[PDB]
């Protein structure tokens, strides 16, 4: 059959948590 | 400073930021503050215009001239001695000496009731338009382009947008340019270590040079031969 607003909000979810990891690798190093 | 100050108008700097792609929604309107924002934060004394104006003052107060930016010296008109700072905290107010002044906003506060006074101060140099204009030397002109970069790319690295690397490479690039321009404008010329080597060579230390406008600071001190 059909209904997507709980398939949506899981994969934008994970999609926010792959985000959320990816951002959190990011440094702004500090040496010269 | 070693080179001439040449003028050149704000929208030169444009021609060089719309070079990078990712700069191109940059204005002149955006252009004016972050220039006076670099050119406050380098505090470069050589950027300035420096002017002279006669003001009466009426009884401890006088009105300050409209484009102010930072006093050179105050002085007296009559005698020509110069007036060094208010450290009184009860001034011009009376209860039941070597004369002073104060500046806040666009009063200044003096020591003398009725008296004309000469204010040597720095302002900003305008264009036909009123708005600044920038020196043309290439060390400035590369580092306000760098400020400009470094303050757009801060946004676009707040809304996700840039690389971290790319914005520590800008941080990076503007930090050393920035010294290299103060260095730029600091750094005396042949013809100011000249004055700077006859101020600094003093057998008889000349110790009262405020009192002047500064005027026989780098001059040479002379001895007889006995």
């Amino acid at each position: 059959f059909g209904s997507g607003a709980i398939g949506y909000e899981f994969d934008n979810r994970y999609l926010n948590n792959q985000e959320m990891s990816a951002v959190a690798k990011q440094r702004l190093t500090s040496l010269p | 400073m070693v080179n001439n100050i040449n003028w050149v108008k704000l929208p030169v700097i444009l021609d060089r930021l719309l070079r990078h792609p990712l700069l191109t929604d940059l204005n002149l309107e955006t252009a004016i503050q972050y220039t006076l924002d670099f050119i406050s934060a380098m505090g470069l004394p050589n950027v300035y215009v420096d002017k002279i104006e006669t003001i009466d003052i009426k009884e401890y107060r006088g009105e300050l001239p409209c484009d102010l930016i930072s006093i050179n010296q105050v002085r007296l008109h009559k005698n020509g001695i110069a007036l060094r700072a208010m450290t009184d905290n009860f001034n011009a107010y009376p209860t039941h000496g070597e004369p002073s002044f104060k500046t806040q906003g666009r009063v200044i506060f003096t020591s003398i009731k009725h008296e004309k006074v000469d204010i040597s101060y720095k302002a900003i140099m305008l264009d036909d338009e009123g708005l600044p204009l920038i020196p043309d030397n290439p060390i400035f002109l590369k580092t306000l382009e760098l400020y400009i970069k470094k303050e757009w790319f801060t946004i676009l690295f707040d809304m996700g947008k840039i690389s971290p690397a790319v914005l520590n490479n800008t941080q990076q690039e503007y930090a050393f340019k920035a010294g290299q321009c103060n260095n730029e404008f600091v750094i005396p010329s042949v013809s100011e270590m000249e004055a700077i080597t006859n101020m600094w060579n003093q057998l008889i230390p000349r110790v009262t040079e405020f009192r002047r406008g500064f005027k026989n600071l780098g001059d040479k001190e002379y001895i007889r031969v006995h």
